[PDB]
């Protein structure tokens, strides 16, 4: 509708549907950076759509690579995204991201990121979908019954010349 | 050699009117095989030590 | 094989210092080729040179090995075939050798099984080892502050009358007599009475048993000796070493001293060779020189050599260029101070200026 | 061989950024332009300028570009005449390179006219006396080293001591409200500083894309060739001379860093069979920057108001370069490393700068005693320092002390946060009218504020900022002291 | 005072020289890099 | 149909790693700066430079391989183009000389392109974390930035770049490849050892997936050595084209330049000042602007430089560091007493600076650099001319400073912002680091049963993100970022303090010193 114009005043292509489209039809969440890697390329920022296709790769995904890749977590990726988007792209998050943060949070067990992400969306957005919070905690009182609050060797006593400083 | 020297000079325009003359040199770097040199354009079908 | 180039007949076309051009009618000779004066000229020894560059396709620019007096021009030269080679072997061992690879010892023939070129290839990344372990030697500044390493490389820097040379000796004695491998003494620009000093020592210890199995070389190339000399006595008995760590998997320790006088031979040839100087007035291959030489001072998969090299520091300035380029190729740094030695403090080692890499707590203690 | 346009040459020698080139017709004059119209695979064009004869047939020159892929015997073409820039208003809003060439990808520009780079500079005749002060709003320039309008300016300095900044400084206080045209001359230093100077222009509206701009930048960086560094300054300093005497216009003309043009010629002059002088310039120092800079004059037509940032390499002020370029100035502000380390923004040396218009004639003659006052004040607590390191502060007797005491809050006061640098120093910038700073230091020196605290003077701009600060130190004291006593 | 004295009197020297030998050898570069041409004169008028 | 090559002449005059041609008359002739082989063998080829094109025709050549081979009188082929060399992703985890051969271990893209156009660069505005407090806080590093590494020998130099590409494993593992950090190590003139020995280091931490090596010992040839800075840019320009981040060190500078002037006075180059050429300043100078951030228009790829430079006894005023120093954007300047004193990194802060700013600082990280900076200003004044605040934390930051190994941006940023607001006072200067190490690796609360917080706990890795992003002082994360650390202050001051400070056994005050040591090396 309205041209777009970057930093040096020159116009940017607006036309992001079909870079869209082809972020819907991966099959592991990497592939989908190369697809904004391309779009910066030929001058086609992402816009607030394109992000959230994205995170919606991210948590249908398998994983990162055809290939198992150590340390990989698909929580860390998605909030790496938004910190380039609200940051080094000066736009804001909508309440769709941030449930797709949740969704991830609710589906890996990390129930003390959803705790975190549940009052990001009370603060910025309008509270959470009530069917995450409510599977959050679930998660959090099974952990309870089987012990698995914390890590266990954090529990163990320990004493000044008692831990090993490796 | 003789017939390697005339593709070359074929392939060439600029020496379309030239005549072709061969001048054999003597190169202690190849054992077997020659090469063809001409207005800059060098063919190899050598092979020295192994 | 048979080189295609030995028996080639040159003749002697300039003469300038240690610098001779010889041009050959059938062509220049490989670069680091040897070649031989076949003239008389009234000499008492024969004289060696040995092709550093190439001038044209028929002429050469060469050093020789011993001192050019009595040399005319067109005096016939012929080709040796190849490079200086040197004899290796256990046959070396409990002998005196010079940079030619000729025995001064004054005794037998030494009956060597082959010979080997001084100049060859460096270990490349795949033939380097990755074992790290403490020399002790016995002296508290080095053994606390700066470890040496076994199979390293170590350097002593120090100006003129400051202790390098005791110090060596005395690692000789506490670490090359109880060593279970093979020992070779490098002596580059240095005393000839040391040489004699050390050889009397090595005999006396029983090192060098003359009738009896020995574990240490000599390879002597000192003061008095021409440049051409002192630029290439260290590549010999690096060979020397060379082979005992390869074709022996043999544990080697290597006692250079001075590397300094390497360079500067080096530059006094440079020089007369035309070559615009570099600061100071060093040759401008100063680094390369002594990269191509150090490098071969390494510990591969197949062998191990510990080397110890005694630096010295022209008029005490520890900015000049030959000291200064040598920090890098050294594993451990020694470096002595004059004010401390007069101030009755042996060795004159200066700690804070000293730097060693097995100063890891993942390796020592 | 009066009209060489188009004459013929063929390229006997290259070696480095240097090369010979033969005509058979004869040599076209020096300084003449040539390009390479050979077919070489080139990326870019090729174009070289005669800088000597070697015969009546050879003649030397420097490439503007790189000489890749450059072979002998190639063939060249004069253009006619020496490098030719644009001129005229049609420039304003635009970025060039030293040949003239847009290099913005904003679209052709519309030329009218165009002018060689070199020219002869003004001669005696045509000097115009013009002693009139430029307020910079900066306390330390406007009260001991007064900047003069239609004047030289020279920011001497070392690497990372505040050159740049104060430059941007001057450009945001000078510059936007400036009724004639600017020219900025980047010569030999960071690509992304001059990113930096075109987003800020825009944004501070000095470049009007859509509107009427009233600045043009010229750049030759690190990245040029020696070649185009030794001619890209020309370049801008003709733009200027022509808006001041077509135009008849007040221009300002902002270089950085001239030192550049000295190290460029000085790498070709080795290739030129020319023997190095002391320290390893070229012997035509002094005669090659004093035509450049005999160029920069305000003569009757118009003004040249010119700010130039020298590099003092390795912080040695005896340098050949920087001390050429010290008596082609009318104001010099000399910086320095030891200031900037104790926490002083700008870090200038007052004892060490100085300024043509400093005298009671041009200026008031409460400005000049204020300053002198200043200066007096400063040198004698430097000797007393050496004394307070030996004896120390008690053995000061009740005069030296009170000399002491004021002196550390004029130091502290000179310095002043900068518009530009908030990211630096993370405050707000001050803009200090130059009545303020009179009376603010004149009350100073006489203590009038001898009960306010030291620190209030650090980092602040007039005597008012003085007085919140001091005011809000007392409160947070006030704070800390209840504190404390509730504990 | 004795001491420093001598360390800038041995600096000066030595500054003296590093440049005059580095000039020096910039002259040498330059003729040795130059050279005389053929010589075109009347050889056989002698 | 055959491979005719382009012979343009004999080899005439050989002096070391450098020859000259003379060229047949009536051939082609060779371009300037273009790559030419020399036949040593009917089938065997040695790769020259041309560097000199004389009026007599001779031609200038500078070797970069099989040197040994080359004799006077051999023939001469003109491939008539630049150097190019392999460039892609293929190259990683892999060890290449500057022509592009691969080292064994026990698209092709130009080497001489131009620097990005002025509009073509953007701002630098995203952080690359080297991993150690000092600088990240005091000496911002940001993507597409030149930060020399100046410092004397033995000083950690080396050790600092190779940690800041390992600190990039770790991240780049979680994020997308997009944001993914490569690395292009170029060893210049060092021993081939020490370049073993890094490969080792770097597969180890698995960096070598994201990391190639350039290595051009100090038995090559000065010709690849000169090369080596440029061919290693050149495959970091290859991601930098394609909306992709690089990082390119360069170990080190100040022998490439050794190198240069081998070669241009054995060529017949006029010497300079200290006999370098005259054009020795534009050799780096072409090298580092090629290091930039482009902009949203062509990819936002970067390339980021931390070129190495020695010093002789902390001089300065040497000719090419001072030349390097007028080229970057900062400089990171380690000093020899400091390293002597046992602080590492011996980071000199006085004299080290970023002229990049804040703006390569993440918005969590501004704050506390901030703040802290202020801080040190004052506490290195105070002592220089009475424990007062700035006084009592500016020492505990100095401690904190310490380090050995690169650490988590969620370890280095909290334990920053606990001393900033005073959570350290009360804790001796001498267990900083062990306060550090049990905030990290332990967890006090969890460990005597008082700890309330619901999410923000030091072992969940995963918060280093939300912290990125919301920023420490906000109240999502502030409330119970106090209470964590009101918590740690209060059972490490009771449990741990007490006990240590009424140790006077020998046994355990030397017990006590190895751990304190210990921990000094571990956090
Ligand atoms: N460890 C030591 N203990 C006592 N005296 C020493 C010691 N080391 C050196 N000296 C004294 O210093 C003198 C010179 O020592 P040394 O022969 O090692 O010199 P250097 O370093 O080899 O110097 P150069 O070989 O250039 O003469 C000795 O003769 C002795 O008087
Ligand atoms: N942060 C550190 N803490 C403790 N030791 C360190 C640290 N960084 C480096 N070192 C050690 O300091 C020594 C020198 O480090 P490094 O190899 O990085 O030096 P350099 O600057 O490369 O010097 P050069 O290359 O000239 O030898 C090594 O033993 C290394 O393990
Ligand atoms: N007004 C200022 N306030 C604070 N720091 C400054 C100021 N001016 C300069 N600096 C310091 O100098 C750096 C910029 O240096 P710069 O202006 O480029 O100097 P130069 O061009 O002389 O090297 C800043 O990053 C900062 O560290
Ligand atoms: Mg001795
Ligand atoms: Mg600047
Ligand atoms: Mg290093």
């Amino acid at each position: 509708a309205a041209k777009k114009y970057d930093l040096f005043g020159y116009e940017v292509d607006t036309n992001t549907a079909p870079w869209i489209e082809k972020i819907k039809k991966c099959k592991y969440y990497d592939e989908a950076g190369e697809v904004l890697v391309n779009m910066n390329v030929s001058n086609c920022p992402p816009d607030i759509a394109t992000y959230n296709a994205t995170l919606q790769c991210i948590y249908q995904s398998p994983s990162k690579q055809s290939t198992p890749v150590d340390n990989e977590s698909k929580f860390c990726a998605m909030m790496d995204l938004l910190e380039e988007m609200q940051h080094r792209n000066r736009l804001k998050p909508n309440e769709e991201s941030w449930t797709w943060v949740m969704k991830e949070c609710v589906k890996s067990g990390q129930f003390r990121l959803g705790y975190c992400i549940q009052q990001v969306m009370e603060t910025e957005c309008k509270g959470c979908p009530a069917d995450l919070v409510k599977a959050n905690e679930a998660n959090a009182q099974k952990a309870k019954t089987e012990g698995k609050e914390h890590p266990g060797h954090l529990s163990q006593q320990a004493g000044l010349f008692d831990v090993k400083v490796e | 050699a003789r017939r390697v020297a005339e593709e070359l000079h074929k392939g060439l325009k600029e020496l379309a009117d030239y005549t072709l003359v061969l001048k054999t040199v003597v190169d202690r770097t190849i054992v077997k095989g020659f090469a063809v040199e001409l207005a800059g354009q060098y063919v190899n079908k050598a092979e020295g030590q192994q | 094989p048979v080189a295609d180039h030995k028996g080639r007949v040159g003749h002697v076309s300039q003469v300038i210092g240690a610098v001779v051009d010889v041009h050959f009618a059938d062509g220049v000779p490989p670069v680091l080729t040897a070649l031989d004066v076949v003239d008389k000229l009234g000499r008492d020894e024969p004289l060696t040179l040995e092709i550093v560059q190439h001038l044209d396709a028929h002429t050469g620019r060469c050093i020789a090995m011993q001192t050019t007096d009595l040399l005319k021009l067109k005096a016939k030269v012929v080709s040796t075939g190849g490079n200086i080679s040197v004899p290796v072997g256990r046959e070396t061992l409990g002998r005196i050798f010079n940079v030619l690879g000729d025995a001064i010892d004054q005794r037998g023939p030494v009956g060597e099984k082959l010979r080997m070129p001084i100049h060859a290839v460096a270990p490349k990344l795949a033939d380097q080892a990755a074992e790290d372990a403490v020399l002790t030697t016995g002296i508290k500044v080095i053994d606390l502050i700066l470890p040496y390493c076994k199979g390293g490389k170590i350097g002593l820097f120090g100006g003129a009358g400051v202790g390098k040379t005791v110090i060596i000796m005395e690692l000789i004695n506490n670490v090359a007599k109880g060593h279970g491998g093979f020992s070779v003494f490098a002596g580059v620009g240095e005393r000839t009475r040391e040489g004699t000093d050390l050889y009397l020592e090595m005999m006396q210890s029983k090192v060098i048993d003359l009738k009896g199995e020995s574990k240490c070389v000599l390879v002597y190339g000192q003061m008095n000796e021409p440049p051409g000399a002192r630029a290439r006595v260290a590549q010999s008995a690096l060979t020397m070493a060379e082979y005992f760590r390869d074709v022996e998997g043999q544990d080697v320790l290597l006692f250079i001293d001075n590397i300094f006088r390497f360079t500067q031979a080096n530059s006094e040839v440079s020089a007369l060779l035309g070559r615009i100087p570099a600061a100071v007035g060093y040759q401008p291959t100063l680094a390369e020189d002594l990269g191509q030489l150090q490098e071969r001072i390494t510990s591969t998969t197949k062998g191990s050599i510990t080397s110890v090299q005694a630096v010295y520091v022209p008029a005490d300035d520890i900015t000049d260029p030959a000291p200064a380029t040598t920090f890098s190729h050294l594993d451990a740094t020694t470096v002595l101070d004059r004010a401390v030695a007069e101030s009755g403090i042996y060795p004159a080692v200066n700690p804070l200026e000293c730097a060693s890499r097995i100063m890891d707590p993942d390796v020592i203690s | 061989v009066a009209d060489h346009k188009g004459r013929v040459g063929h390229v006997s020698q290259v070696i480095g950024a240097v090369v010979d080139v033969h005509f058979a017709d004869g040599v076209p004059p020096v300084l003449t332009a040539l390009d390479v119209v050979d077919k070489l695979g080139r990326d870019e064009p090729l174009t070289l300028e005669i800088v000597q004869h070697l015969d009546a047939h050879t003649g030397r020159c420097i490439a503007m570009q790189t000489t890749d892929l450059l072979k002998l015997k190639a063939k060249v073409v004069s253009t006619g005449g020496n490098i030719s820039v644009p001129v005229g208003r049609e420039t304003l809003g635009r970025i060039f390179n030293v040949l003239g060439d847009a290099i913005d990808q904003r679209g052709p520009v519309g030329e009218k006219l165009r002018m060689p780079i070199h020219a002869v500079a003004p001669k005696l005749a045509d000097q115009a006396a013009e002693d009139a002060v430029l307020t910079t709003g900066i306390k330390v320039i406007d009260l001991i080293l007064p900047y003069c309008k239609g004047g030289k300016i020279g920011l001497f300095g070392g690497a990372g001591v505040g050159k740049t900044v104060i430059i941007m400084e001057l450009i945001n206080n000078v510059a936007k409200g400036h009724g004639g045209f600017s020219v900025f001359a980047g010569v030999g230093e960071r690509t992304r500083e001059g990113t930096d100077l075109y987003l800020e222009m825009m944004q501070s509206k000095v470049i009007d894309l859509k509107g009427e701009s009233k600045c043009v930048l010229v750049y030759g960086q690190m990245n040029e060739p020696p070649g185009a560094r030794a001619r890209v300054a020309q370049s801008a300093l003709t733009m200027a001379e022509y808006f001041r005497d077509v135009e008849g216009q007040d221009v300002l003309l902002f270089i950085d860093n001239i030192f550049r043009f000295t190290q460029a010629n000085s790498e070709v002059s080795a290739l030129l069979g020319r023997i190095p002088a002391a320290v390893g310039y070229q012997p035509t120092l002094a005669e090659d920057l004093g035509q450049l800079q005999e160029r920069i004059t305000s003569t009757t037509k118009g003004s040249i108001t010119s700010v130039q940032a020298v590099y003092v390499p390795a912080d040695d002020i005896t340098d050949p370069a920087p001390a050429t370029t010290f008596s082609h100035l009318d104001a010099t502000t000399v910086l320095d490393r030891a200031v900037a380390e104790s926490g002083i923004y700008p870090a200038v040396n007052p004892l060490e700068c100085a300024s043509r218009i400093m005298d009671p004639d041009v200026i008031s003659v409460d400005h000049y005693n204020v300053a002198q006052d200043v200066v007096q004040m400063l040198t004698k607590y430097r000797e007393l320092q050496d004394i307070i390191a030996v004896l120390g502060i008690d053995e000061l007797s009740e005069e030296d002390k009170l000399i002491v005491d004021r002196a550390r809050k004029l130091v502290k006061f000179l310095s002043q946060p900068f518009q530009v640098a908030e990211v630096f120093t993370g405050m707000t910038g001050h803009y200090v009218q130059l009545d303020d700073t009179i009376d603010s230091f004149s009350g100073l020196l006489m203590g009038t504020y001898d009960q306010v605290p030291e620190m209030a003077f650090y980092m602040v701009g007039g005597i008012n900022s003085v007085l919140e600060k001091a005011k809000k130190m007392a409160e947070e004291a006030a704070e800390l002291e209840k504190m404390r006593r509730a504990r | 005072q004795q001491r420093t004295s001598s360390l800038y009197n041995k600096t000066r020297q030595f500054g003296i020289t590093a440049a005059l030998i580095e000039i020096l050898s910039a002259m040498s570069s330059l003729e040795g890099n130059a050279m005389k041409g053929v010589r075109r004169n009347k050889f056989w008028e002698g | 149909f055959f491979k005719t090559t382009e012979m343009i002449g004999y080899v005439h005059s050989i002096d070391g790693t450098i020859a000259t041609l003379i060229p047949a008359p009536g051939n082609p002739g060779v371009a300037y700066n273009t790559i030419i082989q020399i036949q040593v063998s009917p089938t065997t080829f040695a790769a020259g430079l041309v560097f000199n094109l004389e009026k007599d025709g001779r031609i200038g050549i500078i070797l970069m391989d099989n040197i040994t081979e080359v004799q006077s009188g051999q023939k001469v082929m003109a491939t008539g183009q630049l150097l190019h060399i392999p460039v892609g992703a293929g190259v990683l985890g892999k060890v290449v000389n500057p022509l592009g051969h691969e080292v064994p271990v026990g698209t092709l893209g130009k080497v001489d392109t131009g620097a990005p156009n002025i509009v073509s660069r953007s701002p630098v505005n995203y952080n690359l974390l080297t991993g150690f407090k000092a600088v990240d806080t005091m000496i911002p590093i940001g993507r597409g930035q030149r930060e020399l590494i100046v410092g004397d020998r033995q000083t950690g130099k080396t050790s600092i770049a190779v940690s800041t590409i390992i600190n990039q494993v770790r991240i780049n593992q979680q994020i997308l490849s997009k944001n993914a950090v490569i690395s292009i190590y170029v060893s210049i003139g060092q021993r081939c050892s020490n370049v073993a020995r890094i490969h080792r280091l770097l597969q180890s931490y698995g960096a070598l997936r994201y990391t190639t090596v350039m290595a051009a010992t100090a038995a090559e040839p000065a010709g690849l050595q000169y090369l080596a800075p440029y061919a290693g840019v050149t495959m970091g320009e290859y991601f930098m084209n394609r909306g992709r981040h690089c990082l390119c060190v360069y170990d080190d500078l100040s022998k490439q330049a050794v190198a240069y002037r081998q070669i241009s006075l054995l060529l017949r180059r006029p010497p300079g000042r200290e006999a370098y050429p005259g054009d020795v300043f534009y050799l780096h100078s072409r090298l580092l602007e090629r290091a930039a951030m482009l902009s949203p228009g062509k990819g936002g790829g970067s390339v980021t430089a931390l070129p190495i430079v020695e010093t002789l006894s902390n001089d300065v005023t040497a000719y090419i560091v001072t030349n390097v120093i007028s080229i970057t954007d900062g400089q990171i300047y380690l000093d020899t007493k400091l390293f002597t004193g046992g602080q590492r990194p011996a980071v000199n802060i006085g004299l080290s600076v970023s002229r990049v700013g804040s703006s390569a600082q993440n918005a969590a990280m501004k704050g506390v650099a901030g703040k802290l900076k202020g801080i040190l200003a004052e506490y290195r004044k105070l002592a220089a001319d009475v424990q007062t605040i700035p006084m009592i934390r500016g020492a505990r930051f100095v401690a904190l400073f310490n380090q050995k190994q690169p650490s988590y941006f969620m370890n280095a940023i909290v334990s920053l912002y606990a001393c900033l607001n005073g959570y350290l006072d009360d804790v001796k200067v001498q267990y900083v680091k062990f306060y550090e190490y049990l905030l990290v690796h332990r967890d006090l609360g969890i460990m005597y049963g008082t700890a309330k917080n619901k999410f923000f706990y030091m072992y969940v890795q995963e918060l280093n993100y939300l912290i990125r992003f919301f920023t420490l002082n906000s109240p999502i994360l502030h409330g119970e970022l106090e209470e964590m650390l009101k918590q740690h202050t209060h059972l490490f001051l009771q449990h741990y303090q007490s006990k240590m400070n009424a140790i006077k056994s020998e046994k355990d005050v030397k017990a006590l010193k190895n751990l304190l040591y210990s921990c000094k090396r571990a956090v």
